[PDB]
């Protein structure tokens, strides 16, 4: 049965996180065997998806449709702790590159098709641990795709190869995230 | 330098005749409404919410309606009275607990929820009166643990509404030294000698912004056109907003308040300058 405010849990042996700041109407629904679905209308900011809670560097097998009408992200998304980090391995996006005006950096090859590396500081921002100051990393794709494989071991080890520490894994999902937009998304992890 | 943010915070609650919380939000003039005030709290179970005879049985649905439309809502505590204090750490955790189980995400049988299942978006500290024995630092750090993104919760916007004068009173300074205040509204509209729009505010603004680089700063203005601290919209566009937008940590404009805003539609003109 659908939900509309933030909550976490387990659904068919998958960790699920749905967070929203309350903006607009965001409706989240869990399906079977690793599926979830989000429909949204003039949202503020929300994240959503399935994965693993005390998550290893999992070799992620996802698939589905990601149809934003406006700004949104479809990334392999996760956090570490000590130090605090928020990482995005962006597979696709809507009408705006989330790396808009960052000092351009790159790159890394993985699972067919290439990505891009960025980093940027969030100061006195909300997080899984509360008000914190942490870096948010990126693995943007110069070509969009919605479905395939993202072996997270390669993205982590490539960032750590350059000057960006990680920490203890807390959660890693395939996140559909809307920012001041509408749309729909049905993603299925394995 | 970094300038315009399009953010306007307005206070609410100081007179019933200013109209509901939902009316404020649907004006399309504010990006945050701060209810006002939790005017009693201390070393006991005594808590009081003063909304000036405001229609209580409206505000809960209006909070949720506000949030849907992109306007978060916080509750300010303190005010101009001397009916509050926070003289211990235990006093501070009781305050958190009350705040949390009354207006945020907590739910306990023995603690009523005036605004139903509505869940507020922040807390503001309007601390006119206090001593060095107050532990608003303890309150602030606990509140910050519930400023959540990517987890079971929502953002909590922790702020302080302070007098123009820098440096601040000890009880305010002690809380601000935690570092985790998101925004500070500097009030430039009070009759305070040496620190208001007519004389002193630029200097106060310079020191405030430099002392807390990790915190956004809102210039606080009055929407009462009869105040001597009132600044004509022309002079905001030309003088107040440019000056304040010099500093990197400019966050926006705070307006006291919704009652006086309905009297002069100050925000109409001001929102374009924020
Ligand atoms: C303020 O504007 C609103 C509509 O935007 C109008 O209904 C109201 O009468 C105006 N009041 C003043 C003081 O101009
Ligand atoms: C405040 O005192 C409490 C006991 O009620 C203690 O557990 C807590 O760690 C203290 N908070 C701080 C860090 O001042």
């Amino acid at each position: 049965q659908s939900i509309t405010t933030s909550q976490t849990g387990t659904n068919n042996g998958y960790y699920y996180s749905f967070w929203t700041n309350g903006g607009g109407e965001v409706t989240y629904t869990n399906g079977d065997n690793g599926e979830y679905s989000v429909t949204w209308v003039d949202c503020g900011d929300f994240t959503s998806g399935k994965g693993w809670n005390p998550a290893n560097a999992q070799t992620v097998t996802y698939s589905g449709e990601f149809n934003p009408s406006g700004n949104a992200y479809l990334a392999v998304y996760g956090w570490t702790t000590d130090p605090l980090v928020e990482y995005y391995i962006l597979e696709s996006y809507g009408t705006y590159n989330p790396s808009s005006g960052l000092t351009s950096l790159g790159q890394v090859t993985s699972d067919g098709g290439t990505y891009d590396i960025y980093s940027t500081q969030r100061v006195n921002q909300p997080s899984i641990e509360g008000t914190s100051t942490f870096n948010q990393y990126w693995s943007v794709r110069t070509e969009k795709r919605v479905g395939g494989t993202v072996t997270t071991a390669n993205h982590f080890a490539a960032w750590k190869a350059l000057g960006l520490e990680m920490g203890t894994y807390n959660y890693m999902i395939v996140s559909t995230e809307g920012y001041e937009s509408s749309g729909s998304s049905t993603i299925t992890v394995s | 330098a970094g300038g315009k943010t399009g953010q306007v915070t307005v206070f609410w609650g100081r007179n019933k005749a200013e109209g509901s919380l939902r009316e404020a939000c649907d004006s399309g003039m504010y990006t945050m409404v701060t209810m006002s005030f939790l005017d009693v709290f201390g070393a006991n179970g005594k808590y009081h919410l003063d909304l000036s005879g405001h229609d209580l049985s409206s505000v809960g649905a209006d909070i949720k309606h506000c949030q849907s439309k992109g306007v978060p809502v916080s509750l300010s505590i303190g005010g101009y009275g001397t009916g509050y204090s926070l003289p211990s750490n235990r006093s501070a955790l009781d305050l958190f607990d009350h705040l949390w189980n009354s207006y945020f995400g907590g739910s306990k049988p023995s603690v009523p929820r005036p605004f139903g299942d509505a869940w507020l978006d922040g807390v503001d500290l309007f601390l006119e009166h206090g001593t060095p024995a107050d532990r608003y630092d303890v309150l602030a750090l606990e509140l910050a643990k519930h400023n959540i993104r990517g987890g079971p919760g929502k953002p909590l916007h922790l702020t302080a509404t302070v007098r123009c004068g820098y440096p601040p009173a000890a009880h305010v300074g002690r809380a601000l030294a935690t570092g985790i205040f998101e925004r500070v509204h500097v009030r430039t509209y009070e009759s305070d000698k040496w620190c208001n729009q007519n004389l002193g505010w630029e200097g106060s603004w310079d020191k405030w912004t430099a002392a807390y680089p990790a915190t956004r700063f809102y210039v606080g203005l009055t929407a009462d056109d009869k105040s001597h601290q009132w600044v004509h919209p022309k002079n905001v566009y030309y003088g107040v907003a440019p000056v304040a937008q010099k500093k990197d940590n400019y966050g926006g404009i705070m307006l006291w308040d919704r009652y006086f805003d309905k009297q002069t539609n100050y925000s109409s003109l001001i929102k374009y300058y924020a």
